[PDB]
Formats: C-alpha cells, sequence, structure tokens
RNA sequence: GAUGUUAGGAGGGCAAAUCCGCCGAAUUUAAGCAUAUAAUUAAGCGGAAGAAAAGAAAAUAACUAUGAUUCCUUUAGUAACGGCGAGUGAACAAGGACCAGCUCAAACGGUUAAUCCUUCGUUUGGUGCAAACCUUUCGACGGAAUUGUCGUUGAAUUAUUCCA
RNA sequence: AUUGGAAUUUUUCAUGUCGAGUCGUGUUCUUUGAGAUUGGAGCACUAAUACGUGUGAUACAUUUCACAUAAAGCUAAAUAUA
RNA sequence: ACAGGUUGAUAUUCCUGUGCCAAUAGUAUUAUGAGUUAGAUGGUAACAUAUAUAUAAAUGAACUCCUUUACAUAGGCUUUAC
C-alpha cells in the first residue's frame, strides 16, 4: 500500500494519464474516463 | 570450452542501446529547479525511466562538460526519471543555465 | 549352472598356440583402396561375415573357421560350431573378438574364415586343422 | 543362412538354454534405466525382418512397461455411474502393452526421433521389456536413401501416438481384413460416421 | 531534407558524423521544445525522419558488407541464412524425393508412357 | 554406458472448423426400473494436414463368378441383434464417381562392400539491377557399417528390340 | 563415339523361398451384427512350415472342394471441411 | 546517521554542520610501529599491555573443537532515563 511495486506504481501512473480529457482541437477537425471514489481500477 | 565455427548471429546493424540523448531528455523548468539552480549549485534534470546513475552522471557529463557530486534520482507518476545533480564547487550552475537558457 | 552350448563358449584353444595360428592367417590378408586403384591401373583371402562364412559351411567351401566368444550376442554364431560339427569341417573357437577384426581390416570380427590355401602352406593349415 | 538359424533357434523358446539366457537377460533389464539407448537390436533376426535397417539414422532403444491391467481412475471409492458401470479392479482397455511402451519412449525420448516399429525382447510377470526401432528424419543418409525415405514427411511426427505402427495397426483391426473387420475397416471413427451420417438432397 | 540516395554516396565515417550531427540538432530541438519557446516545434519530426533515413542507409550498407564478407562457404549466420516457414525448411529436397533405386531407375527409362491416336 | 557451454544439428510451444489417436460420462428412453437406451456422443489428455487416415488380398464368391483403396446411388430399416419389451441393426452383389502401383525381409552376388556420410574443396551450365538461387563431375582427407550396406528377383544360354 | 542397362524369345537347369511369446486355444473384462464369442485388451497355455495354415457367419469330430497367402512397410486420385 | 535549518506541497533522503560503514587491484615510492645481526611484552594471580593525525600491526597452513546469532511464563526487589 504505502511502500509500493515498480510495475504497479507505472501502470497506475499510464492510469492517470489516459483519464485526463480529450483535446478539444480533436472536435474541430470523449467516451470514457474514471473517477477514483466510485471506480476502482479493479487490480 | 567453446569456440564455434561462427557465432549465433554477428547483426552488423547500429546499437539499439541507449545513448546520452534519450539518456537525458531534458532539464526541469520548475520554479522548485530554478530554486535549486540559484542557491545550491544543483541543476535537474528528467531522464529515461530505465536509466541508471552512474550512466545519468556519464552523460550529463558529456552533454555539458560538468562534474556531478551526488546525482540524486526519482522514478516519476508520468513514467521518467528526474534528477536532481548538485555540480562540483569550482564550476556554476548559473555559467550552464546560461547555456541552456 | 550353465547349458552346455552356452558353456563351450569358455573353452579355447592354447594360448600361444592360438597367437602362432592367428599370424600365420594373418599372412592372407584382404585388400585396400590403394590396391584397388592398382588394380584397375596397371595395364585365398580372409573371409568374414556370419552369412557368407554359413554360405561357406553349407557349400563345403570353407578350410577353417575361427569364431570369436567376445562378441556381444553369442547365439549368432552359437549354432556354428554345432553345424561345423555335422557338415565335419574344421572350426575353432578362439578368444579374442578385436583381433580377429584387425586381420580382416576391421575394428572388430563376429567370424573370419580362411577357405584353402596353395600347397606349400596347405601342409601348415592342416596341422592347425589336425590341431582344431 | 544365419538369420534362419536364429530364427529357428529362438522360436522354440522353452529351452533350457533359451529360459537361462532370456532369465539372465531379464535379470539385466530389471536393472536398467527405464527408457535407455541400445547400440545394436538384442535380437537381429526379428529386429531386420521389422524393418530395421542396418544404417547410421536406425537407433534402437530399449524400454521399460509394467505387467498387467489397471483400475480406472476414482474419487475413493467407484464413481457414482450406472448398475451395469464398474471400472472396478480393471478395465482391459484399448492400448496393448506394446503400443504403451512404444507412447513413452514416442513422449519422451521422440521429437528428434521418429517411431518405426518395436519387438518383444522378454518378460517376467511384473514387467515386460521392449526394443523400438527408432529414425531421425533429419541426418543426410536418410534423406538420400530413396528407401525408408518417406519417413522424414511431417506426417511421421508421432506415428505411435496415430497409431501407425504395427503394435497400434492391430488395436485399430487393420490386420483385420474381409467381413471380421466390417465395422472396422475404413476406421473405427470413419465408419461409424459415415452409417450415421443423414444424406439429403436439394430436391430430396 | 536528406535524399537517400546522397546518403547512400557517403562512405560510413561521414555517414555516421552526418549521424551524430543530427542527433546534437535533435537534441536542441527537444531542450528547445522543452524550454517555453514554440519556434522550431515542428522542424523535430524533419529531423526524426532524417535521422531514420540515415541509420536505414547505414544499415543496409553494413547489411551489404555482412552479406559481402559471407559471401558463399556453405554457412551465414543463422539468423542471416534463409528465413521462410519452419516447415518449408524442414521439407525433404524436390532433389532427393525425385532419386530413386536402381531397379526403380531402370524402370522408369525403360518404361515411361507415350500418347496415341486411333483410326 | 558415463562425461563435455567440444563441432554440427533437432524437438519443446501456439492455433483447431474439418482430420487422426487415446481416455471417456450423465441428463435422457422405457409413461416405474435394474438389462438395454443416451453413446463407443459430451468433457479430458495427445498427434497431424491442406485434406487426413485408408490402400495392393491370411478378399468376396459358389457364378458363365469377381479381384487395392476412397466416395456416392443402393442392399436396408432387411438378414440379424433385443427384459425378442422399449428399442437397435450391418455386409456382399449391381449402377456409377474415380482408379496406380509397389519394396523391405528372406532367397541370390566374395581372386576382395560392388556401400554410406561429414569436413575440405573444385568446374560444365542457367537466371536477376542486386541480393542470390539453380544446375554440375571430380578428387582428397576424416569417419560409419560386415552383429550386413549396396546390387540382384530363380540360373545360365540363344536370337530379337528398345533405353540410358 | 564408347560404355552400360532393360524387355521379350529359344534351349537347357533351380525348383529353392514366404515375418513366433506371434497366430491359435483357454480364460477373463470390454465391444459388435456375431448369434454355444465380431473386434479389442489383460492374463494362462502356446503352434505349423507351403501338397504348409488362414478363410468359407451354430458348438463338434471325420473327410471334401473353392479361395487366399497373417504375424514387416509405403503410396496420388475421386472424398470431407461451422 | 544524527542534530539544526528549509519548501506552496518532501524530508533520517534537500541544505548546513558533524560523523559512521563496507569494500579499497597491481607495481613502485614514502612516512608509522615491530622483529633481525624463524614469530612482542607485563602482572603470584584473576588478568593487563601498541593512544601511531589513526588502539593500526601482538607469525601461523591442512585438519579439528567450541561460542555468538538464539529465544518460555509468573512474582517481587533494584538501577537509570524521560
Amino acid at each position: 500500500g504505502s511502500i509500493k511495486r515498480f510495475r504497479l506504481k507505472q501502470r497506475l501512473g499510464k492510469c492517470r494519464r489516459q483519464n485526463r480529457p480529450v483535446p478539444h482541437w480533436y472536435r474541430l477537425k470523449n467516451t470514457k474516463r474514471r473517477h477514483w471514489r466510485r471506480t476502482k481500477l479493479g487490480l | 570450452a567453446r569456440n564455434p565455427k561462427c557465432p549465433r548471429i554477428v547483426k552488423s546493424c547500429h546499437s539499439k542501446t541507449l545513448d546520452k540523448y534519450g539518456l537525458i531528455k531534458y532539464p526541469l523548468t520548475s520554479e522548485k529547479a530554478m530554486k535549486k539552480i540559484e542557491e545550491i549549485n544543483t541543476l535537474v534534470f528528467m531522464c529515461d525511466k530505465r536509466a541508471n546513475k552512474k550512466n545519468i552522471k556519464k552523460s550529463v557529463k558529456n552533454l555539458f562538460g560538468i562534474e556531478c557530486d551526488k546525482v540524486n534520482v526519482l522514478n516519476t507518476l508520468n513514467g521518467d526519471k528526474k534528477a536532481y545533480v548538485r555540480l562540483s564547487g569550482e564550476h556554476d550552475a548559473l555559467e550552464v543555465a546560461n547555456k541552456i537558457g | 549352472k550353465v547349458p552346455p552350448s552356452i558353456n563351450q563358449f569358455n573353452h579355447t584353444l592354447p594360448k600361444s598356440q592360438t597367437q602362432d595360428l592367428l599370424n600365420f592367417l594373418k599372412a592372407y590378408k584382404p585388400e585396400s583402396k590403394t590396391d584397388k586403384k592398382q588394380r584397375l591401373l596397371n595395364k585365398l583371402f580372409l573371409k568374414y561375415g556370419i552369412n557368407h562364412i554359413t554360405k561357406l559351411v553349407e557349400n563345403k567351401k570353407a578350410n577353417l573357421v575361427v569364431i570369436a566368444n567376445d562378441v556381444s550376442p553369442i547365439e549368432l554364431v552359437l549354432f556354428l560350431p554345432a553345424l561345423c560339427r555335422l557338415k565335419e569341417v574344421p572350426y575353432c573357437i578362439v578368444k579374442d573378438k578385436a583381433t580377429l577384426g584387425k586381420l580382416v581390416h576391421k575394428k572388430t570380427a563376429t567370424a573370419v574364415c580362411l577357405e584353402s590355401v596353395k600347397k606349400e602352406d596347405q601342409e601348415k593349415l592342416d596341422y592347425f586343422a589336425k590341431v582344431c | 543362412g544365419a538369420y534362419k538359424y536364429i530364427q529357428e533357434i529362438w522360436k522354440k523358446k522353452q529351452s533350457d538354454a533359451m529360459h537361462f539366457l532370456l532369465r539372465v537377460r531379464t535379470w539385466e533389464y530389471r536393472q536398467l534405466p527405464v527408457v535407455h539407448r541400445v547400440s545394436k537390436p538384442s535380437r537381429p533376426d526379428k529386429a531386420r525382418r521389422l524393418g530395421y535397417k542396418a544404417i547410421q539414422g536406425f537407433v534402437i532403444y530399449r524400454v521399460r512397461v509394467r505387467r498387467g491391467d489397471r483400475k480406472k481412475r476414482v474419487k475413493k471409492g467407484i464413481v457414482h455411474g450406472k448398475p451395469k458401470h464398474q471400472g472396478v479392479h480393471k478395465q482391459k482397455s484399448t492400448r496393448n502393452l506394446k503400443s504403451v511402451a512404444e507412447g513413452k519412449v514416442g513422449k519422451s525420448i521422440c521429437g528428434n526421433l521418429r517411431v518405426l516399429n518395436s519387438y518383444w525382447v522378454g518378460q517376467d510377470a511384473v514387467y515386460k521389456y521392449y526394443e523400438v526401432i527408432l529414425v531421425d528424419p533429419n541426418h543426410n543418409a536418410v534423406r538420400n536413401n530413396p528407401k525408408i525415405n518417406w519417413i522424414c514427411n511431417p506426417v511421421h511426427k508421432h506415428r505411435e501416438l496415430r497409431g501407425l505402427t504395427s503394435a497400434g495397426k492391430k488395436y485399430r483391426g487393420l490386420r483385420v481384413k474381409g467381413h471380421l473387420s466390417a465395422k472396422s475397416r475404413p476406421s473405427i471413427r470413419a465408419n461409424w460416421k459415415r452409417r450415421q451420417l443423414i444424406k439429403l438432397r436439394k430436391c430430396r | 531534407n536528406v535524399k537517400a540516395y546522397e546518403l547512400r554516396t557517403l562512405k560510413k565515417k561521414e555517414l555516421l558524423d552526418k549521424l551524430d550531427e543530427l542527433k546534437k540538432e535533435l537534441s536542441g530541438l527537444r531542450i528547445s521544445k522543452a524550454l517555453g519557446n514554440s519556434a522550431k516545434n515542428s522542424k523535430i519530426h524533419g529531423v526524426r525522419k532524417n535521422v531514420a533515413r540515415v541509420l536505414t542507409v547505414y544499415n543496409q550498407k553494413r547489411k551489404m558488407e555482412l552479406r559481402q564478407l559471407y559471401k558463399n562457404k556453405k554457412f551465414k549466420p543463422y539468423n542471416l541464412r534463409k528465413k521462410l516457414t519452419k516447415n518449408k525448411r524442414l521439407q525433404l529436397s524436390p532433389k532427393q524425393k525425385a532419386a530413386m533405386t536402381l531397379r526403380q531407375k531402370k524402370k522408369v527409362q525403360n518404361f515411361p508412357q507415350r500418347k496415341y491416336l486411333v483410326v
């Protein structure tokens, strides 16, 4: 928990990077997101 | 003991092993990194996750001509290494700072 | 307790006399590569192979057959002294496999035959046959 | 001449000399490792006749198999199957002990080698000991040789586990021909599927 | 920017010097991109592609040199040898498949089939 | 029989619709149920291929006989099997698709294994821009094998006639 | 232009040969169309050599006659494919 | 491996100060104490002894024998520290 594993830490950082919202410019040429309290990573 | 007729493969391509360019990715741009440069002769660098301290130290000295008293490292949430590098007291971080921007 | 047919293959000719017989047989050694080349270019022997030797014994074309007991299957030549006795033809049971192989220019031999020789050396072979 | 003599000598079996030699050899076989290399077959005549060729790529392996059948697999007591169905003490199933021996070598040592066939050699009342004729498909002499060469084709991977060996031919009944093979001849699977099959035309 | 044939013209020292130059320039762009500057950012793609061209040309030349070095003598190193299907590699030769016993050779030569007509 | 990071090679695993092996049930049916039934089905463990396996007589017939295999049409819901109850159940012939033969092994060949392979090499062809493949006979030097490789398919001998 | 092979055809002469703990039988368990045992398998006993022995669907003895040549091996095609 | 300091958010880990630990190759120099003209000493004894920048250095192989690591519960008595 408080101490961590390198593989777990990397995947969690990935999941956080994926989470952040879509570029607005893409809509000028957002289906999935997680919220930490109500949705856990299931790992 | 072994002495084969030919090695398994001798593949003559350029190396895929990590290099100075990519081992050190970029200096940090934060107020904190500015404060470290200003007060304690410390240059703060983003580096590859699979990098190791000696290799970072070697890379910095190759790209910047500069020697490191200690290199302290961290593996980040953004999936890279973040290296705090204390420069030796003969040569000043400010001069290097002027060179990098 | 050992059946006679199994048993007989611990018995041989006298050792020095066996050496003398082997050396006499040696003289009639088969050809080599170089001899074959010579035979083509220019212008009796020791017989091996248990299937060939048995054929020789059937046809009475052998004179003396020398059998090893140091072969791993002895069964494959176990019948041969019995057959040779019935065919009334000289056979000899002899200790060393490797030496018989040397006489035929090989690493090993099961049996080896000297099937009839020139009259002047015939008499010595007749003495060997008498002993056998 | 020689092989015919050895054949007939071996054919009687119940001779003192044969019994002596068999007991000693079986004794030695009882000592040895489960699957092990031999340089040459113990009986040349039987081996040559069962397709042994005295060439480099032809290899002999001697194999140990335990005697008798065996209980069907269960929880502790017998499974809860019908009053007809008891696998208790025995089942006496399809693979003959020669085929079983070929399977053990066929998985353990073969892969590089391919099984050709196997012959009886000797037995007591707790083990049978068999010798298996095996062949390498890779080596140049066998690839060069027009004889046997067919075995180099990739369909001969695990012949015994397809039951193509003399032992396999036996329990699949391929030795049997005529009306004694009527429900079995194209294969037991094949014959049943043909008989089962209901075939309809478009206009019937 | 740089085009393959011009690189193929170069000697190995010269090509590597160009490769090193591009890396240093690429790094300068990368540092610039990392800074708050937006001056040269789009050029980095072009440089990365230029580096790629250099490496492909150098590697092709090196591979050809390795092939030249192991011209004939039966065996190239394993993965410089023919990569083909495992099955195709395993497969018996047609030459060996074609070959046959002396009695078979006699049968073939003496008795081939022939074509015909009728009245 | 050991031992070797000796030199050269191979297998492992995956994928599975059809294919080939094993190993291998029950819900169900009988208006109950036990034999029978589901069914030599499902699941399990293995092996293969673009098809697989099968295949050149230890065959069918009792005719005026047929004559490797596979497949279809059929025999046939029949002979037969069955608490002869429920229920199960072929093969041969005939019409066709389509059809292809063969070799080990014994036997035979000893004034000579006439065999086989690796390593080293070497040249008569042919492509391709290039990579590179493809033909090609000739020698070594190692080994292997006679506890049996190669040739031969009764043996000679005559005339004929073809092929390399 | 050599070397070699093969097929018929005469006449003599050689009439040799053909796969065993396998078949078979008994017994057991399984299986099927197999029925006083069809195939498999375990175990027990265990063969004959080509004028032999394996077949000719009811156990047997005694005898015909026809047909085959087990216990080694391979092989394209039609055929199948959720 | 501690004390003090410091950031918008970390600190036994950043900073200042002070230390502590393990390794630390070869060769040549040097300084440090030993021993020599092949291995120190005292103390009856229990035992003690190198204060070199630095308590460093007090011959020893095979083969052996110990010891630390390394241990329950309960009850009081007692000493230190906060």
